[PDB]
């Protein structure tokens, strides 16, 4: 018998550090302003590269179908966590680019998303002369109307910013107890002490 | 204009062609006789998405003209839009003619710029129903002549027989 | 003003992933070290990671505004005053109706200028953000490459095998 | 699984308004991940031609599933940039789109000497304020279409995938 | 033929405009699609270090035409987007790119109580409107002079890649 214990290095390097970095990423992307548009661009390149990465795995893990190597396991876990990035992401530029003439902010968002959670993420945010008269007022009310829709797409976009920090939060807080219990599992697989043999 | 994401869409396409041919190179045969005509075919897509990422570029220069950089011509627009389809009360005055001065001036340009954008689109529709039929075409003939060649009827083209049991 | 920063940075780290998944397949899977060019592509890589962060973070100072966000006077002594001097950056109801509507509009004209300041004022903070994590990286990118890179190029064989051996083991000069 | 994911995010570029300049991104990044991901699969699965398997049939399923998105995603942009210069708004878009399928959904948060030099300015800029104001009033009505074909595809999309890996996965799963 | 539609690609993206946030997207993608033809070039190339092969002197000038195209990109996009506000236009860069170049650039085709208060804040309106004019000029001439010399570069990169695929492939071209 020989009880071999593998050495990893390699396959930490050329897999696990590229995914903590694309993980990172993947939280990163809920700091970004959707006034930017580099939002989407930054999720699916995370998404891309964890595929490439997923290419570069396969020529290199058992096709064995009895159990999934903790490794491939982290890669799906770092590309459905990506993939929820997205979606939320998607999510957020949606909420931001929401108005009156499309959308009646209903109540319930109202509440939870600028009332309750805000402070728990730290945001807490003569006819001549008639005639010109007349085009004045009308520029003057015109101008008040535009200042009440501002308003209203402004608490949009600030349902957008809470919604992203809560989201920024529970991604670091997800991605690091799941990367965190899977690389325990795998510290915690030694060899036995007896081979029973 | 920008968020239109034409130059997007092409070369990312292209960037796909790009990996169709690393996966086509690695099933087809290392001879330098003929050319075989998947390569042929992906070529002449790589070709095509140069031409309209060349368009879409040409396209977003013309819709993005301004008179600061260029001139639009009587003849470029008849070629394309014609053919191919007391001191305070001083004061006071002053200021509201030089706004309203300011704000037509502002007006003019943007119609200029309008044109221009027109131009782009028509310019867009004819280079769309030229590339329809340039890219149809090409894969249609290049996938009916696989199609068609098919095995003689014959083992050997002279010899009248079958050679079968 | 481009929106491009991220999208850059992003293709840059795709194609380091690229070069990465390239070299994963020239060498075999051992661990009794880790390969220069695979210690240059981690340290690459994520060098380009921070970049991407570093980018993110300029981006959202850039894009906030009163509605959002305060402009700290802490923030504005260091990222307009301090910061880039050190960086060397480049510097008759109807008539009164028609009155009080006048004034209305240069009330709301006012504000949005000074909107306008603050955000300005925000782009200048993000300029120097950026000019901050340039001084910062691009040497250390450079100096890494060429300490990783001459560390490699300096890796002559040791001119001498059997190291406890004056011998060179040569067909020239022989001993005996 | 990968081609599942890929599936439910060409079925979610409809959830993603065009104000966002960032639809062909997210639905183009998706069909490259996935062309990779053929990469993946040709590397994997067996190059036979004697039938087309189950994981063929869904890879193509899925392409086409990412084409047609990226299609529909080219016609909903071109509605939203519509401009009502070159292009009035019929009646029956109108009577559909804005006025019956908002109502037939119940779960969308959707919508349902010189004086007279400044007396002849200040009446020109009213008049072109209104004038703009129309105009903005017609974007808007196209951009409401567009958005209604949105989250009608959105459902269509996500109700397609499903369906299809249920399909695709049906016959031989029970008989297992 | 792959590396010439990337060299052409390389050359032609300084014919679009930095008004379309896209020259980055298009180098970049361009320089993507050089790496993933690198990664089928390693596959279908000789592994050797005896020499540097024909191929590889052209792939290697097809990048670093690509990357200085990219670097030019940037200095291009960043002297459209120079504010008045913190840059001042020196004395050359109007004399060469404003009053000399365009001047032999032929194929080009380019230009060569309460009352008192609201007299108060009219004028005001037009103070904010003559200095906003006054740095709309400025920021015109950046662009102007981001257009010469992407006019200029275009050429200089088609001229590059004509004389970089015949220098390489005419020698040996000619020896046959
Ligand atoms: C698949 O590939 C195979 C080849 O591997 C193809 O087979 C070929 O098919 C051709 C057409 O059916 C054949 O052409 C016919 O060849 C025969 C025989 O030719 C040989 O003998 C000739 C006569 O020799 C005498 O006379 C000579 C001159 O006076 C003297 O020098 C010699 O000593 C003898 O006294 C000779 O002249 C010739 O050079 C050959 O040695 C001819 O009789 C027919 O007229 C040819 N034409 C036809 C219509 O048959 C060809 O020979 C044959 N090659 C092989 C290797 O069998 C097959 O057709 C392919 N199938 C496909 C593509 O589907
Ligand atoms: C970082 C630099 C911090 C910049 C300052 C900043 O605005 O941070 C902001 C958040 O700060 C964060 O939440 C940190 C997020 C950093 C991005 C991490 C991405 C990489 C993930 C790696 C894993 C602070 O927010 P604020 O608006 O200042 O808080 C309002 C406080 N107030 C209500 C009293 C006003
Ligand atoms: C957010 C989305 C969560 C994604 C969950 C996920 O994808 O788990 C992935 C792994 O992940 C793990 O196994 C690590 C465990 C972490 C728990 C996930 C966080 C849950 C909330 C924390 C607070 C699933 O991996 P898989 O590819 O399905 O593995 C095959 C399993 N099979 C053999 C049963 C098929
Ligand atoms: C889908 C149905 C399209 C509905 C019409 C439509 O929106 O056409 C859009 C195309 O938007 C597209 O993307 C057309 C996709 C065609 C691609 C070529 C495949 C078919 C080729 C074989 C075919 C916009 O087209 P348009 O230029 O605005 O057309 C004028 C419309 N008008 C008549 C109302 C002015
Ligand atoms: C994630 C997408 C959510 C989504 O589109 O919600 C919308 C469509 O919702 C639908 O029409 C549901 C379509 C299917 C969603 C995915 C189901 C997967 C199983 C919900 O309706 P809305 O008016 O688009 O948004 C309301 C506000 N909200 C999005 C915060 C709820
Ligand atoms: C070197 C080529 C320089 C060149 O021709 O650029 C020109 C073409 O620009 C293009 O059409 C795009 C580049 C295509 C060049 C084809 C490769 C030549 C080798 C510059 O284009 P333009 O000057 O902006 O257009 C002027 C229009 N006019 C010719 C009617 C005035
Ligand atoms: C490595 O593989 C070998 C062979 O598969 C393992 O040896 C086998 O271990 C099992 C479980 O301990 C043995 O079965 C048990 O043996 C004991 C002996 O006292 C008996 O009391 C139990 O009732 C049961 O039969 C088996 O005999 C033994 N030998 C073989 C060849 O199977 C070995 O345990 C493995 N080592 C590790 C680290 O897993
Ligand atoms: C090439 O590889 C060979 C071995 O395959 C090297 O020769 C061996 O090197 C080892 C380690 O230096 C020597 O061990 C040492 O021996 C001395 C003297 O007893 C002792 O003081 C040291 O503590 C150590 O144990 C070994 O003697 C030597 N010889 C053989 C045949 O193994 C050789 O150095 C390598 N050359 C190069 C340039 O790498
Ligand atoms: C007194 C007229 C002010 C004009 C303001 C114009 C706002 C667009």
């Amino acid at each position: 018998y020989l009880i071999i214990q593998r050495k990893p290095l390699f396959y930490i390097v050329y897999t696990i550090i590229p995914c903590i970095l694309i993980s990172i990423l993947a939280i990163l992307v809920f700091y970004l302003p959707p006034d930017a548009g580099e939002k989407m661009s930054l999720s699916i390149s995370a998404l891309l590269a964890v595929t490439v990465f997923l290419l570069l795995l396969a020529d290199k893990v058992p096709e064995t179908s009895l159990s999934v190597p903790i490794i491939i396991r982290y890669l799906m876990f770092i590309m459905i966590l990506v993939a929820f990035s997205v979606i939320l992401s998607v999510v957020v530029l949606n909420l931001h680019h929401r108005s009156p003439n499309t959308h009646t902010m209903p109540n319930w968002i109202r509440q939870i998303f600028i009332e309750t959670l805000p402070p728990f993420l730290w945001i807490q945010r003569p006819q001549d002369l008639k005639e010109a008269v007349e085009a004045i007022k009308y520029i003057a009310e015109q101008l008040e109307s535009a200042s009440e829709f501002d308003d209203l797409k402004k608490d949009w976009q600030y349902v957008a910013m809470v919604a992203d920090r809560l989201f920024l939060y529970v991604f670091f807080v997800i991605c690091s107890i799941g990367t965190f219990s899977i690389f325990l599992d795998a510290s915690h697989n030694v060899p036995p002490d007896n081979p029973f043999a | 204009q920008a968020g239109g994401q034409k130059c997007t869409l092409s070369i990312s396409v292209l960037l796909a062609q790009t990996i169709f041919l690393f996966l086509i190179a690695q099933k087809v045969p290392e001879t330098s006789l003929n050319v075989p005509l998947i390569g042929k075919y992906l070529i002449f897509v790589m070709f095509v998405s140069m031409l309209i990422v060349m368009n879409c570029v040409i396209v977003l220069n013309v819709s993005l003209r301004t008179p600061n950089t260029h001139s639009l011509s009587e003849k470029i627009k008849h070629l394309f839009l014609g053919f191919l389809p007391a001191p305070e009360i001083k004061s006071c005055v002053e200021a509201c003619n030089f706004i309203a001065k300011s704000t037509k001036e502002q007006n003019d340009s943007g119609s200029e710029n309008e044109n221009w954008v027109l131009i782009g689109k028509v310019i867009d529709k004819a280079c769309f129903w030229i590339a329809l039929l340039l890219f149809s075409i090409g894969t249609l003939a290049i996938f009916l002549t696989g199609h068609f060649n098919q095995v003689p009827e014959f083992p050997f083209p002279g010899d009248p027989r079958k050679y079968v049991p | 003003e481009s929106g491009e920063k991220m999208s850059t940075a992003i293709s840059v780290l795709l194609a380091q992933a690229v070069f990465l998944l390239l070299t994963s397949q020239r060498l075999p899977e051992t661990a009794l070290a880790v390969p220069l060019i695979g210690k240059y592509l981690m340290f690459i890589m994520s060098l380009v990671t921070g970049v991407i962060v570093n980018c993110g973070i300029v981006l959202n100072f850039h894009f906030r505004t009163p509605s959002t966000h305060v402009l700290s006077t802490r923030v504005k002594q260091i990222f307009l005053e301090k910061l880039p001097r050190i960086l060397h950056m480049s510097r008759h109801d109807e008539i009164k109706s028609g009155i009080d509507s006048t004034n209305y509009i240069v009330k709301q004209i006012k504000e949005k200028n000074a909107y306008d300041e603050e955000v300005g004022n925000w782009n200048l903070v993000g300029q120097t953000i950026d000019r901050l994590s340039m001084f910062i990286i691009t040497p250390v990118m450079v100096l890494g490459t060429i300490f990783i890179f001459v560390m490699g190029n300096f890796n002559h064989p040791p001119a001498k095998p059997f190291e406890g051996d004056p011998f060179d083991y040569s067909s020239d000069h022989p001993r005996c | 699984i990968p081609c599942l994911l890929f599936s439910f995010l060409t079925g979610l570029v409809f959830y993603l308004p065009t104000d966002s300049g960032e639809k062909m991104t997210l639905s183009i990044s998706v069909l490259l991940s996935l062309t990779v991901f053929l990469l993946v699969i040709v590397e994997l699965i067996p190059s036979t031609s004697s039938a087309v398997p189950l994981i063929g049939k869904y890879m193509l399923f899925t392409m086409i599933f990412v084409i047609s998105s990226i299609i529909i995603t080219v016609v909903v942009i071109n509605t939203h940039h519509r401009s009502p210069s070159t292009h009035t708004m019929p009646q029956w878009v109108r009577k559909i789109f804005i006025d019956t399928i908002p109502n037939v959904m119940f779960f969308s948060t959707m919508k349902r000497p010189d004086v007279k030099s400044a007396i002849e300015g200040v009446k020109y800029i009213a008049e072109h304020m209104k004038s703009d104001e129309e105009s903005s009033n017609a974007a808007e009505e196209w951009k409401y279409v567009a958005m209604v074909i949105d989250h009608i595809l959105l459902c269509v999309f996500m109700l397609i995938c499903i369906i299809g890996t249920v399909s695709v996965f049906a016959g031989r799963l029970i008989e297992l």
